[PDB]
């Protein structure tokens, strides 16, 4: 059996006071019908189509966590990052 | 509501193996490397090319409703490679309806590689022979008459009806669950008219969420048909039962939405 982790990095591309731009790398070749990334100040969740690979948070005066769906044959957590 | 991501979570480890998707000789014959059948309920596919290693492999499962007929094939979209492998399989399992969900490329993706040839035309397929004998459009799908034989076996010939979704949008789910509905009442006319009619396929693209989507909802609505409104319609353990024979069936939580809201329809339209 493999085991693979979903998405591999993490990265805060762009920055302002109140936003922030992030953004993931993609594994080749493996499904992904969402991406679930949770927010909060070290919570605040959405939801992202398989098909991105970037995403924007607004709202902030902090972890980020990504979640690829579906959930099998995955590192066992997901990825995180703090800013 | 909040039980489609306790589905998501329960699926986070899979009860049963994968191992023959797993295999180096089956490697170019999945979309993707983590969206593999179930070993138990995987279709083996006999008179493969011996040239090959391995030939009775194909990215498809056996989904049964249980609390050929009223049993349906739930696959991929075909890849370049694994186009002799579906039409082997379609004639295998004495299939006569097809059910695609996606278009060819949607949005620069390809989902679906075409198969069939165009119509009133002729093509073989390895050992299979397909016929286009008519085309006809409707609003919310494409249906194409066609005929599929083995070569050198004219008495085996038997049509088969593709119906082709093409009013799923781009993003989401539709807005309103009649199109998806009449076209399923379509669907079943045509099957319950055929005896000795084997499973209905339903293909394209990953094979599990809109596909999960469309077979749920049919099987429900077939429920609905046969004993009214005094039953129970168990969404989530509907997903659970046909989720035991594929990995994943039913994938976003719009589709997941758009089962009850489908299922609803059809209970206010009867």
């Amino acid at each position: 059996g493999s085991v693979s982790s979903v998405p591999t990095k993490l990265e805060v591309v762009a920055a302002t006071p109140t936003s922030l731009l992030i953004s993931w790398d993609a594994v080749d070749e493996w499904y992904v019908s969402y991406y679930r990334i949770t927010y909060g100040e070290t919570v605040q969740e959405f939801t992202v189509p398989g098909y991105s690979s970037t995403a924007t948070i607004s709202g902030l005066s902090y972890t980020i966590t990504v979640y690829a769906y579906p959930l099998w044959s995955q590192g066992g957590s997901p990825i995180s990052i703090n800013y | 509501w909040e039980e489609f991501e306790t589905l998501q979570q329960q699926e986070c480890k899979l009860l049963y193996s994968r191992k023959e998707g797993q295999r180096q000789e089956n490697k170019n014959k999945n979309r993707y490397k983590n969206i593999l059948p179930f070993d138990h309920t995987r279709v083996v596919l006999h008179d493969g090319d011996p040239n090959e290693p391995v030939s009775d492999y194909i990215n498809a499962n056996i989904i049964m409703p249980e609390f050929p007929k009223k049993s349906y094939i739930a696959t991929q979209g075909c890849l370049q490679n694994t186009v002799n492998d579906f039409w082997r399989m379609v004639f295998q399992e004495n299939s006569r309806v097809i059910v695609m969900t996606t278009k060819e490329v949607e949005r620069g993706k390809s989902k679906c590689v075409k198969y069939w040839p165009d119509e009133y035309a002729l093509k073989e397929y390895g050992v299979m022979r397909v016929r286009n004998v008519k085309e006809s459009a409707a609003h919310d799908y494409t249906l194409r008459e066609l005929k599929l034989s083995k070569v050198g076996q004219g008495n085996t010939e038997r049509t088969v009806w593709q119906y082709h979704f093409r009013t799923w949008p781009d993003h989401g789910v539709p807005s309103d669950p009649g199109g998806v509905l009449d076209f399923l009442e379509e669907v079943h006319h045509k099957q319950e008219s055929i005896m000795d009619a084997g499973p209905v396929v339903v293909h394209c693209s990953a094979g599990i969420g809109r596909t999960g989507t469309f077979i749920v909802i049919d099987i429900l609505i077939d429920i609905i048909r046969e004993k009214g409104v005094d039953c129970d319609i168990d969404v989530p353990k509907t997903i659970q039962m046909v989720r035991s024979q594929r990995s994943g069936m039913v994938q976003t939580e719009a589709q997941y939405r758009f089962i009850y809201m489908a299922v609803q329809h059809y209970i206010e339209t009867l």
